[PDB]
């Protein structure tokens, strides 16, 4: 099925990556600026960037691995919870509560929309029209995704929809027959 | 409802909150390269980062995919705000 | 030495028609009241009252309707009926 | 050669009436009035015994780009009618001379622009209901929006900039997701068509996630709950014609599009997901009909009234039952009568006389306008859903159809009769009663044209209210064409 | 049909001459032979595109 | 300002005069 | 028959005087028209996507390349029909928009440099042709020497184009180091599996792509476009984009590319939110260039992008071309004229344009609705056919960000209309002199293509089917 994540290992890897990103961004901020600056103001007039790159990188993947472990599956919801944690880190820079709540809701919704589609900026090679079976089916095959048939099996639609509303395992007229 | 919901909070997710969101994010990407009237040195120290940041970004990617997503969110944060 | 040409003779714009006389005396208090009410969203802020209303009508009330609508889905079948028969399905 | 000669004659007649006469108000009236004589004769030759599409034509085929085509290979743009498609054309064509009339003695500055824009955004919503592809339905689903943008921006009352931006932005923003869901089923099926797609099933995992792209596209057009941001503030700054044609025609289009697009190929993706439609329709009826109470402006109230009735209507469509479909159609044909009459009352007559739409100035309308206070009351009491008016037949059948599908949501949603009475009668007895106001010089009685419009929009409700069966001859196939209760 | 495909492209030509008059702030009929020029030019474009589509269809017919 | 909803609208107004609400009937 | 023109005209321009330059450009315009009319029967050479390799595995002639090869001559006729023809016959309009002596030479040298990339097979033809066209942009920029902004712009464009030329040459050299051949078909679909080529082929892509305005390095191009005069910039905004984009799209060296997908998203973000608070018209217009050149790395990620690309390129070239020609018409009616090289600078300046004439605003309205994808217009089906390929091949988040980018972009397209239909207070009642006949007939024709191209959409799809498959 799946495999649980090392929360501490992935978190400390991302902590090192966030450290390196903070260092290269502070090095970029020194040189792309004006006025009197030297070697020591790398972390003095840094704008607080290394805290951003560190805290987001820890909180996202820690919340992601923790949510994927306690739910015991992998889908787009884990990216929602992890993006909510990232919005909590990015919302605390502006020390105001309704700002903070808005960052947590909206960045979490944007990261959940990213995670639900496949959590990829690129495409999946397989499982898309050019590289997947499409069109009609040829015989009594299990209708996969991307495919069309003319009549679904009733035992499949009763499993999917339910046994309630109007849908029944026998159509209503031959259920009421004279013998 | 007509003031705390219909005109208050459904315009925050509507045409009032997005006006302020785009105002802030546009102002930051405008001010990316504000000062340094030596535009040659300003654009020329920018071409180096964008073949270094990508070059480290891909190294970080092909060891683990998950640890570039906060990097990219933080790049969007430092770029748009 | 860069001026739009001497060959324009451009004039004033009228909208044309009849000056209808004033059938309404505008009240300054009612006018500024209504201008305050229509453009209310440009000055709205989050307080405890605003947050309480937004918590109820956007979050709690759709969730309550969601519980009622998705639980009680195909229960009731009140088409014919008899006495002692099942009124629900589950 | 013959139909080319008709066009070469008619464009010349148009040119010469442009030359001698100054306005083309008369020739636009003549053309839009002859559209009735055409469409009624189309109604005469309509075979009601067939579910079939009767009058079919392809435009922009390969072998003949400028005109009609009879080939064995079709990649043009299909067009046709049955039943359903035809009741809304008949709703349309008897209303567009009334909006074209509606600003007769009003415009005074670039009138030739204005009536061209109004007639054009009426013809585009004729051909909306003629269309048969998913793209030919969609290429006229937003040919309205340019001319709507410019009809609100110029000729809008005041603060028409923001309203014009909203009528572009919100409709476009919800419309691009409709484009996504059209692209997906045009690369899966390789057919844009309204005839064949009963045959084509899709995987439930595919059918599930293309219903989203159409549902949050009709959530914008009939404005449901995370939308209807834009509806009152496009009304409240619109001109007179672009408010009648908005609220009578543009809103019922997505009532038509939830029937035409969604229900017959999304059959299995809805029954999982109707009890989200019931959530959203109920808390538009509960919420938007409750924010009507606190409204200082007078056109904004009739805007939210339109929202509340269109929220009743789409829990009759989404019932998967047989009374609710017909109830939502008779809502769409009767609200499109009673509502533009109310916009003639608010920004039509009263804004022509006093030019300010705040409610607080307006009381005592009876003592100097008796035969307007009658049109206040009978038209309000027609909007509430008193019987014998055609709004109650629709409200009744749609609440009944939404009571079949889920009875607790129907029992809660039945309170809409109360909630639609509250604000409408509160407005009616503020306007009708009291001493004639201080701020208000006495102006003219309601004139011959602003009675001629009104009595048409009142008889056309009362005939449906006395007999809702006068259009069962069209609809009795489309009562069946959309039920999936096996 | 070829004929309607000529008349429609000629109508596009009449629209070009009309709109080019109306940008220059001229009347509708300013140089009324220019309508004949634009009609013949755009109708010739319709000739060209019509014949290219004919030959393309025949190439598809010969592949069976 | 007497009622709890009148108090809850103090931070919205910026140029509004903020007068005392008194009933028109009393 | 470019070089038959260039070799002849260079001797012809060497001896003609400074007054003859207009009529020289008129001659070259009519020459290009008749090269398009009398020689456009070469479509018959291909009938089933037949491709020729000419000059010995050096040039590659197929039908995609024939279409771009025809498109560039057509837009050059529209550009050269501007310098040939007077706008009005006034003192101002002679001292504005003066063509230099060597300008008409440098256009056709640039078209030689742009055509020898789309037709190119070898890397050495790639390198020599990017050099030829990069020089021609260095000198089309700097030919208005007595302008402060234009000289600063040419000097900036020099060093940035120089860095990206050495980055391309490094990638070409590196691919040569790992495989003996230079041609792209030494790949032939068995290399790429057994060979790490992803880094080379992206660095070759990114070398050209950064020359065009891929958005981490978008700031320098916007500055050059705002600084050149308003007629150099319609040419130097159209030509290098379409020339190298049809190169990179003809030869699909970066499929599934993650770097290209990131920079595609970053382009669609920063273009649509960069154009939002901007008061200069060439700026607004150049970020509309940026988002639309970022519906391009998308198709560059795809495989089989020759309906979406070609339809969208001729859409974009007509729409681009038309809206620049609209503001070139709009400069007569404005009240304030600064800066002789660049007469209208602010989008605040074209207020109340509907009260001056209404049909130029009708034209402006159809082009600005064609940029934002309004369905009865030709600009709609371009985005429709991008999306029938993005979703076809698995790019779903790309599709959502494409949509959000289109919506954020429409907000600053419609600012042009919000400005242009307003009350002005000083309406024109009678203009004594009228605008040139042919130069307004060209814009009327470019409108009626935009508003009536869905007529011929279906013919184009059938033609396309025959001639590329
Ligand atoms: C439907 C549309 C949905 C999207 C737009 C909706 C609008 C939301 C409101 C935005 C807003 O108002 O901000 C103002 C704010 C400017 O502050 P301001 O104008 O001074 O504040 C005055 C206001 O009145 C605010 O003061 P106030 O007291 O009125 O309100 C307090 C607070 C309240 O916040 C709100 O207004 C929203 C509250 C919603 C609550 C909903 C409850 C019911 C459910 O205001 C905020 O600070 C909102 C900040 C929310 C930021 C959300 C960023 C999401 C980016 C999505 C990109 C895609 O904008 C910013 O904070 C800067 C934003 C710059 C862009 C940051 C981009 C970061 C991207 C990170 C990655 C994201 C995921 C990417 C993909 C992941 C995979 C790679
Ligand atoms: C209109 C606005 C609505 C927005 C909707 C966008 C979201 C759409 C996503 C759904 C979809 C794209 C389909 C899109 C098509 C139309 C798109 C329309 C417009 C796009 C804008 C992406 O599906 C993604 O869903 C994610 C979560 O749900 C998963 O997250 C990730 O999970 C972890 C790893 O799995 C990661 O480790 C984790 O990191 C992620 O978290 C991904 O694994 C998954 O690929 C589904 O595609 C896929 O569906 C499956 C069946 O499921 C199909 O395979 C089937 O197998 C059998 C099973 O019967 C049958 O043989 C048969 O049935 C079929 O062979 C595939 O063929 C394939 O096609
Ligand atoms: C969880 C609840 C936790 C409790 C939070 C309530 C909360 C968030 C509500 C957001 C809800 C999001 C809605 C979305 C829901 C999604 C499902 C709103 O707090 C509100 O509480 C109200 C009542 O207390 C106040 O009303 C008014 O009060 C009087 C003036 O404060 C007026 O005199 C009165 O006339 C009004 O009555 C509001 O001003 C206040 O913003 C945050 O409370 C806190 O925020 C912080 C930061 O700002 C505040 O810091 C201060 O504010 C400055 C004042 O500007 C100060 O100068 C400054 O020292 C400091 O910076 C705190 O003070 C506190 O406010
Ligand atoms: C101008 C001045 C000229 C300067 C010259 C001096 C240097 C020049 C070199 C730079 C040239 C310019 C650089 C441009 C950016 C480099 C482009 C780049 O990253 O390709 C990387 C190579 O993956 C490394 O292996 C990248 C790893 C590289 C090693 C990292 C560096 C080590 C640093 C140690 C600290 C990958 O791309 P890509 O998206 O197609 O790759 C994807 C992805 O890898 C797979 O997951 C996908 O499945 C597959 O489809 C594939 O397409
Ligand atoms: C390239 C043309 C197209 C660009 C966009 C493409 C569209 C697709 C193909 C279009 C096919 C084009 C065919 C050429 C059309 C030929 C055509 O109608 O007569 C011309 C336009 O002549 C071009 O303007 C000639 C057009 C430019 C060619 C310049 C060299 C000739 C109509 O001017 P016009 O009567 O108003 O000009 C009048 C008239 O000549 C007299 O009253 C006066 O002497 C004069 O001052 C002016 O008032
Ligand atoms: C008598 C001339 C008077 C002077 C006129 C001077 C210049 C006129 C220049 C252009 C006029 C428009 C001609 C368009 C030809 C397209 C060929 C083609 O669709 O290309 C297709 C493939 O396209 C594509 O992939 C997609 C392109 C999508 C185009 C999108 C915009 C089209 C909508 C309007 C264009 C059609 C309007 C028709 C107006 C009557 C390849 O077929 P092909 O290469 O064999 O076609 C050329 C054969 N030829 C040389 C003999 C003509
Ligand atoms: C305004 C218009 C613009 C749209 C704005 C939307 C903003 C984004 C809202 C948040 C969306 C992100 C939600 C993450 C969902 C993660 C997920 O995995 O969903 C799982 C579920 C299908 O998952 P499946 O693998 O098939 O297994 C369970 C089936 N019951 O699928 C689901 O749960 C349904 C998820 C979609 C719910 C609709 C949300 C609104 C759209
Ligand atoms: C082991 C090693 C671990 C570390 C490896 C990670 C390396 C990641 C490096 C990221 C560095 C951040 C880039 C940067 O330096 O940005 C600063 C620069 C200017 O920013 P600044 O002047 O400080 O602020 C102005 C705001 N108006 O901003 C810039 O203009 C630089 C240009 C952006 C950098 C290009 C990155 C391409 C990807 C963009 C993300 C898009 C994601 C789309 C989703
Ligand atoms: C705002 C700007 C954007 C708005 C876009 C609106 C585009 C509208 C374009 C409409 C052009 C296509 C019209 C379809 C043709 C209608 C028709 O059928 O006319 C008759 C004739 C076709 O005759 P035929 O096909 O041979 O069959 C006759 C059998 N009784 O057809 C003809 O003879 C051609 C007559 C139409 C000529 C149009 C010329 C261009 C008009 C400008
Ligand atoms: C069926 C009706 C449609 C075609 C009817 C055209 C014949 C009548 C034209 C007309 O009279 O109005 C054109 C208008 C007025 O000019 P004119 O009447 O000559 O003089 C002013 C007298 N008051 O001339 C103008 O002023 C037009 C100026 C237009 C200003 C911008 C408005 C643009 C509206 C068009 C939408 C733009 C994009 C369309 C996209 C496709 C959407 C369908």
């Amino acid at each position: 099925h799946f495999h649980p994540y090392n929360t501490l290992g992935l978190a400390t890897q991302s902590a090192m990556v966030g450290l390196g990103a903070g260092v290269v961004a502070a090095a970029a901020r020194n040189s792309l600026a004006t006025g009197p600056r030297n070697i020591l103001t790398t972390f003095s007039k840094s704008g607080g960037v290394v805290t951003i790159f560190t805290g987001a990188s820890i909180a996202y993947v820690f919340t992601y691995c923790s949510a994927a472990n306690l739910r015991e599956r992998k889908d787009g919801w884990n990216h929602m919870w992890a993006g909510a944690a990232t919005g909590a880190v990015l919302g605390a820079r502006t020390k105001l509560v309704p700002a903070f709540i808005g960052w947590t809701v909206l960045c979490g919704a944007a990261c959940g929309l990213f995670g639900w589609t496949g959590a990829r900026f690129n495409a999946d090679r397989k499982a898309s029209l050019e590289q997947s079976p499409k069109g009609f089916v040829q015989e009594d095959a299990h209708q996969t995704f991307w495919e069309v048939v003319h009549r679904r099996p009733l035992s499949l639609t009763v499993e999917q929809l339910g046994e309630g509303r109007g849908i029944n395992a026998v159509p209503i007229a031959t259920a009421t027959e004279a013998p | 409802i007509a003031h705390h919901v219909d005109k208050g909070s459904l315009y925050r997710l509507g045409p009032v909150g997005i006006n302020r969101l785009l105002n802030k994010a546009s102002y930051n990407v405008i001010n990316l390269s504000s000062n340094t009237r030596s535009s040659l040195s300003m654009n020329s120290m920018l071409i180096l980062i964008t073949i270094v940041s990508l070059l480290l970004l891909v190294l970080v990617m092909n060891v683990n995919f998950i640890i570039v997503i906060p990097v990219l969110i933080s790049i969007l944060y430092i770029l748009f705000s | 030495e860069l001026k739009p040409s001497s060959a324009i003779q451009r004039g004033p714009l009228n909208k044309g028609g009849w000056d209808a006389p004033h059938a309404l005396h505008n009240d300054g208090a009612i006018d500024r009241y209504a201008h305050w009410r229509t453009f209310y969203q440009e000055r709205f802020k989050y307080t405890r009252a605003t947050g309480k209303s937004t918590l109820i009508f956007l979050v709690a009330f759709p969730a309550l309707i969601g519980y009622v609508a998705y639980q009680s889905e195909g229960l009731f079948e009140f088409a014919g009926k008899r006495r002692g028969e099942s009124v629900t399905t589950r | 050669m013959f139909l080319t000669s008709i066009l070469l004659s008619s464009l010349y007649l148009f040119n010469r009436i442009l030359a001698w006469q100054g306005n083309v108000k008369h020739f636009y009236l003549f053309a839009s009035n002859l559209l009735l004589l055409f469409i009624v004769v189309l109604y005469i030759n309509f075979n009601t015994f067939s579910n079939s599409f009767q009058f079919n034509f392809e435009l922009f085929n390969s072998l003949n780009p400028f005109g009609l085509s009879n080939s064995d290979i079709s990649n043009g743009l299909l067009f046709g009618i049955d039943g359903l498609s035809l009741t809304f054309i008949l709703l349309t064509v008897l209303l567009i001379p009334l909006t074209l009339l509606g600003n007769w003695y009003n415009i005074n500055f670039n009138s030739n622009l204005y009536y061209t824009l109004v007639l054009a955004i009426g013809l585009v919503i004729l051909l909306n209901f003629w269309a048969l592809d998913y793209i030919s339905f969609y290429i006229l689903f937003e040919a309205t929006l340019p001319l709507l943008f410019i009809l609100i921006h110029i000729y809008g009352s005041s603060d028409s900039e923001r309203a014009s931006f909203y009528v572009l932005m919100f409709t476009l923003s919800g419309s691009l997701f409709m484009l996504l869901s059209i692209v997906v089923i045009s690369i899966v099926l390789n057919t844009t068509n309204f005839i064949n797609h009963n045959l084509f099933v899709l995987s439930l995992d595919l059918q599930t996630i293309i219903w989203l792209g159409l549902f949050i596209a009709i959530m914008v057009k009939t404005p449901l709950f995370p939308i209807h941001v834009w509806l009152p503030v496009v009304h409240s700054e619109s001109p007179l014609a672009g408010s009648m044609i908005l609220a009578g025609l543009i809103l019922k289009l997505a009532l038509y599009a939830i029937l035409r697009l969604l229900l017959p190929l999304l059959c299995e993706a809805q029954i999982l997901y109707t009890p989200m439609i019931y959530i959203i329709s109920l808390l538009t009826i509960i919420l938007t009909s409750l924010a009507t109470l606190r409204q200082i402006d007078l056109k904004v109230i009739i805007a939210y009234s339109s929202i509340s009735h269109m929220g009743i209507a789409i829990l009759g469509v989404c019932s998967n039952t047989s009374l609710g479909i017909y109830g939502s159609i008779v809502l769409g044909v009767a609200h499109g009568f009673v509502s533009p009459a109310l916009f003639l009352i608010v920004g039509g007559i009263l804004y022509d006389r006093y030019h300010i739409r705040i409610v607080n100035y307006y009381k005592g309308l009876t003592t100097y306008m008796p035969q307007l206070a009658t049109y206040i009351i009978i038209l309000s009491f027609a909007n509430i859903g008193t019987p014998l008016t055609g709004n109650f037949t629709g409200e009744f059948l749609s609440l009944q159809g939404g009571f079949i599908r889920n009875p607790i949501i129907g029992g809660i949603s039945c309170i809409s009769v109360l909630l639609a009475a509250i604000y409408q009668l509160k407005l009616t007895n503020k306007l009708t009663g009291g001493i004639s106001s201080i701020y208000m010089h006495r102006t003219n009685d309601v004139t011959i044209r602003e009675k001629f419009i009104m009595n048409i929009l009142i008889i056309s409700t009362l005939i449906i209210g006395i007999c809702p069966q006068i259009m069962y001859n069209l609809l009795y196939w489309t009562v069946n064409n959309y039920i999936y209760i096996i | 049909a070829l004929f309607t495909s000529l008349v429609g492209a000629s109508g596009l030509g009449f629209a070009t001459k009309f709109l080019s008059n109306k940008i220059r702030l001229k009347p509708a009929g300013y140089y009324p032979l220019g309508y004949v020029f634009s009609g013949v030019a755009w109708a010739g474009l319709g000739l060209v595109l019509h014949n290219v589509h004919q030959h393309s269809l025949e190439v598809l017919e010969k592949k069976k | 300002i007497r009622a709890s909803f009148d108090k809850a609208e103090e931070p919205m107004l910026g140029d509004y005069p903020d007068i005392d609400p008194f009933p028109a009937q009393l | 028959m470019l070089i038959l023109a260039i070799i002849s005209l260079i001797t012809f321009v060497s001896m003609s005087k400074l007054s003859d330059n207009r009529a020289i450009i008129r001659l070259i315009n009519i020459y290009l028209i008749l090269v398009l009319v009398l020689d456009s029967f070469l479509y018959l050479l291909f009938l089933n996507n037949q491709t020729y390799t000419v000059m010995g595995e050096l040039l590659i002639f197929n039908s995609f390349t024939f279409y771009i090869d025809m498109l560039i001559y057509f837009i050059m006729i529209v550009i050269s029909s501007l310098y040939g023809y007077n706008l009005y016959n006034n003192n101002l309009y002679k001292t504005l928009f003066e063509p230099k002596k060597e300008l008409i030479i440098l256009f056709l040298i640039n078209i030689l440099g742009a055509l020898l990339i789309v037709h190119s097979n070898d890397f050495i033809t790639l390198f020599v042709a990017i050099e030829l066209q990069s020089y021609s942009i260095y000198l089309i920029t700097a030919i208005y020497n007595s302008s402060y902004k234009a000289s600063k712009a040419s000097m900036l464009y020099f060093f940035m184009g120089g860095i990206l030329s050495i980055l391309i040459a490094y990638s070409i050299n590196t691919y040569y180091s790992v495989l003996n051949s230079y041609t792209l078909h030494s790949l032939d679909s068995l290399i790429i599996n057994t060979l790490d080529l992803n880094l080379i082929l992206i660095a070759l892509s990114l070398g050209l792509l950064f020359k065009i305005g891929i958005a981490p390095l978008h700031k320098w191009l916007i500055s050059i476009y705002e600084n050149t005069p308003i007629l150099i910039t319609i040419y130097i905004s159209l030509i290098p984009k379409i020339s190298i984009l049809s190169y990179l799209v003809l030869s699909n060296i970066s499929i599934n590319s993650l770097v290209i997908s990131i920079l595609a998203i970053l382009t669609l973000l920063v273009g649509s939110v960069g154009g939002l608070l901007q008061i200069k018209i060439k700026r607004l217009l150049a970020f509309s260039g940026l988002t639309n050149a970022g519906y391009m790395m998308l198709l560059l990620l795809l495989n089989n992008n020759e309906f979406s690309y070609l339809y969208y390129i001729t859409q974009y070239s007509i729409s681009h071309l038309a809206i620049f020609m609209i503001i070139i018409f709009s400069i007569y009616y404005i009240n304030y004229i600064n800066n002789q090289y660049n007469p209208i600078i602010y989008v605040n300046q074209l207020k109340g344009l509907i009260h001056d004439n209404a049909y130029l605003v009708l034209s402006m309205a159809i082009v600005v609705f064609s940029f934002i994808g309004i369905p009865p217009l030709l600009g709609f089906f371009g985005k429709l056919n991008i999306l029938m390929s993005i979703l076809n091949n698995g790019y779903y988040f790309i599709s959502i960000v494409l949509i959000v980018a289109s919506l954020i972009s429409a907000l600053y397209y419609l600012y042009l209309l919000n400005v242009s239909i307003q009350d002005k207070n000083n309406i024109l009642i009678n203009s004594n002199e009228t605008v040139s006949s042919v130069l307004s007939y060209i814009l009327s024709s470019l409108i009626i293509l935009i508003t009536f191209g869905f007529i011929y959409n279906s013919l184009i799809i059938d033609i396309f089917n025959v001639y590329f498959n």
